[PDB]
RNA sequence: GGACGGGGAACGAGCCCCCGCGCCCGUACCGAGAACCGACGCAGGUGCUCCUGGGUGAGAAGCCCAAGGCGGCUCGGGUGACCCCGGGCCAGGGAACUCGGCAAAUUGGCCCCGUAACUUCGGGAGAAGGGGUGCCUGCGGUCUUGGGGUAUACCCCCGGGAC
RNA sequence: UAGUAGCAGCGAAGAGGGGUGAGAAGCCCCUCCGCCGGAAAGGACCAGGGUUUCCUGGCAACUUCAAUAGGCCAGGAGUUAG
RNA sequence: CCGUGAGGGAAAGCUGAAAAGAACCCCGGAAGGGGGGUGAAAAGAGCCUGAAACCGGGCGGCUACAGUGGGGCAGGCCCGAA
RNA sequence: UAGGCAAAGCCGCCCGGUGGAUGGCUCGGCUCGGGCGCCGAAGAAGGGCGUGGCAAGCUGCGAUAAGCCCGGGGUAGCCGCA
């Protein structure tokens, strides 16, 4: 939405901050057991219910 | 026109938004309290023993 | 980047008539600012295509033979044209101003100006000259009206 | 207050061509706080404060600095630049 | 730069068009120019370059309407392309 | 905003010049035949919700072209059998087809003439039926809109516009 | 089953030359050809979505084919009000 | 993650004793292949063992005038070390 | 006549690819027995957001934010899962 409350904004910025993947020194520390993260989405596929 | 049409129609109304008290998707706008924790009609916490 | 789109703004005219020449080819994937955008303009390597306008020779000869009476038979109709409504209030206000303007100065009494008003709005009249005829043959006035 | 200053390419341009240093600082700061912060911190005149909250969450503020004073001058001061 | 090593003058038949579906006659006459030059200059067809006067020619009347019949100017350059042009 | 009353001070404006302050939240982008919903980069739905040049035209209709955009309703090439989906034409006959004129076909704009039974008197009615329709060369009219003539209408002259 | 169905239908579509590149019908540029033009298509914008926006680089996966392209992936940036 | 919501709700364990996690050379656009190494053993990070279904190759028997599977007898070809 | 001699195809074995069974393992569960037993206006439980140099999740913590101070144990390393 063109206006928004900051509330919901505030949300979707802490969803914007956690979707990424393990950064890649995190791979080899743990020995490519640490390789995705469930903080990952798509803005297509994954809807938050904001 | 039950199905697919009407699906289309979803996309930008809301019967609920996030409850501050429980943070869950489940605070009806209109009602004016929680259906899930019940924040806004109870000061106590809505839960019932046929629900796990 | 993209230099048609950065260039169609500063030109001022669309992306579909902005011209980037193939000789510059090689200094495109170096502009990275406007400023590099605009060095290209003043050098001519990116111009704007002038726009087109629909020419109007054919229309403007069309419109000549119009107004002598060409191209306006019955087979080229198919609508209304002619205001049937809008026809009656210029019929009103050239009968009312003449007879108005007669009375005003004198040459036709009230009670000879009321019979001519209301026959005008009777539609006893079809045209100005009809009237000036009627004003002329009756000898409803002193002197004839042209 | 302040939790860093943006060095970023568009923020460089406004401190050398509008006087204007951009600072990161808490969500709840506003313009008259971050103003007497600023002129606290570090002894200038500020003239005027455009803030904005950016899509990740914080708060950015334009702070214009008077005119007697220099917003790179501050940047190099403080070693920040 | 390149040089040229024979030149021949070609009247290519597009009678064939009239023979596929409409849409689609504009574009493959430029199949048939390819192939009949690459037969008879004996190359292949990727070597073969059309000119601008010649594509231009054979897009006049847009898709579905290209010439009967061109009139061309084949040259085979030093490296082993041939280029065709319209003949003017 | 104005009026109508009461109270108060010795100052003082709705006029002119000059000075100071204006916090907080939104502001990117799509807004949809790929950014929303429909499990999809979905021929549906939401939103064509509001706005848009020229020619023909009754017209915000259709067709062609601007401004502006697009070739991304995200496979390409060859062949030119049967068959299927969509489309065109067909002699003579003219519903003989078929449950059934289903489907297709016919008519079609505008102008003029003309128009029945019946009727709740309003209608029926575009009833029905007949004729005209292009292009070119000239001659006129009814207005309209400015300017110039003594000149507010009329009359004369000049330029533009419509029928 | 089977390297088979589908990747037609809903009134647009490509072609030539050059450049990039390991690799080009498809990416970039020019020329031609076409479609919309009171709009499945131009301008604005609500809700909803939430970074999809911009820049750089890339092609293991995604896109009904390809790809050096990309709403994809990696990195960085971006929304200023009496 | 699914549903507007009340609510509902997965899949998914194992290098080696020690990374000693594969130096170096040729090729490839790259994934990667060959040679060469480490290790008791590739156990090679897609990592203990690694079955069947399934698919590819090698071998044995048949194969275009003969209607298929299971059993008994007879024969051909092939294997028949423990 | 039969063999050299073969198409497509069928059966068996071996090797390979796919797969993740089997076996071994186990910081997890389950059951039973014993104990202990309330927290909150001195603002709780629960939730949101944030917090690490490179950090997305979990765990911890709360703008003094994988942490600050004091004392006891513990002496040589430490900077959670990792
Ligand atoms: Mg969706
Ligand atoms: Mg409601
Ligand atoms: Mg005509
Ligand atoms: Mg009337
Ligand atoms: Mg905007
Ligand atoms: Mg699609
Ligand atoms: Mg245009
Ligand atoms: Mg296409
Ligand atoms: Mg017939
Ligand atoms: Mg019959
Ligand atoms: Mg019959
Ligand atoms: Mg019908
Ligand atoms: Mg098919
Ligand atoms: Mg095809
Ligand atoms: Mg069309
Ligand atoms: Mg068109
Ligand atoms: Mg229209
Ligand atoms: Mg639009
Ligand atoms: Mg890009
Ligand atoms: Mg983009
Ligand atoms: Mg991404
Ligand atoms: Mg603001
Ligand atoms: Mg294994
Ligand atoms: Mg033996
Ligand atoms: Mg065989
Ligand atoms: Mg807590
Ligand atoms: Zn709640």
């Amino acid at each position: 939405a063109r206006n928004k409350p900051l509330g919901k904004k505030l949300r979707l910025a802490a969803a914007l901050n956690s979707n990424r993947n393990p950064p890649l020194w995190v791979i080899a520390k743990t020995k490519r057991r640490v390789t995705r993260s469930p903080a990952r989405r798509h803005w297509r596929r994954q809807k938050l219910k904001a | 026109m039950k199905g697919t049409p009407s699906m289309g129609k979803h996309n930008k109304g809301k019967t609920h938004i996030r409850c501050p008290r429980c943070g869950r998707h489940s605070y009806n706008v209109t009602k004016k309290y929680c259906a899930s924790c019940g924040w806004g009609r109870s000061k106590r916490w809505r839960r019932y023993n046929w629900a796990k | 980047v993209d230099v048609k789109r950065l260039a169609a703004e500063i030109l001022g005219v669309g992306v579909s008539r902005v011209k980037i020449s193939p000789e510059a080819v090689g200094r495109l994937e170096e502009v990275v600012t406007k400023d590099d955008v605009r060095a290209l303009i003043d050098e001519g390597l990116i111009w704007a295509e002038p726009e087109k306008g629909n020419s109007r020779g054919r229309w403007r000869e069309l419109h000549e033979k119009k107004k002598k009476g060409r191209r306006r038979g019955q087979g080229s109709r198919k609508g209304r044209r002619l205001d049937e409504e809008e026809a009656w209030v210029n019929k009103m206000r050239v009968m009312r101003r003449f007879l108005n303007t007669l009375k005003r100065q004198g040459k036709l009494d009230p009670a000879t100006w009321r019979q001519l008003y209301r026959m005008v709005k009777g539609n006893y009249f079809r045209d100005l000259r009809h009237l000036k005829t009627y004003i002329n043959e009756h000898k409803l006035t002193k002197e004839p009206v042209k | 207050m302040i939790k860093r200053f943006v060095i970023t390419e568009k923020a460089l341009r406004l401190a050398e061509r509008e006087n204007k240093i951009t600072i990161i600082v808490e969500r709840t700061a506003t313009k008259k706080q971050i103003a007497d912060e600023v002129q606290r911190l570090y002894n200038v005149k500020v003239e005027k404060v455009n803030t904005l909250i950016t899509p990740r969450g914080e708060k950015k503020a334009y702070v214009k600095l008077a005119e007697g004073y220099s917003a790179m001058d501050l940047l190099t001061k403080l070693g920040v630049l | 730069e390149k040089k040229v090593v024979l030149t021949r003058e070609y009247v290519i038949n597009l009678r064939r068009t009239r023979e596929v579906s409409r849409t689609k006659r504009a574009k493959y006459a430029v199949g048939l120019i390819r192939r009949f030059v690459a037969r008879h200059l004996k190359v292949e067809p990727k070597a073969v370059k059309l000119g601008q006067a010649l594509n231009e020619a054979l897009w006049a009347r847009s898709i579905e309407k290209p010439p009967r019949r061109v009139h061309v100017v084949v040259e085979k350059l030093d490296d082993g392309t041939v280029r065709v042009e319209l003949k003017q």
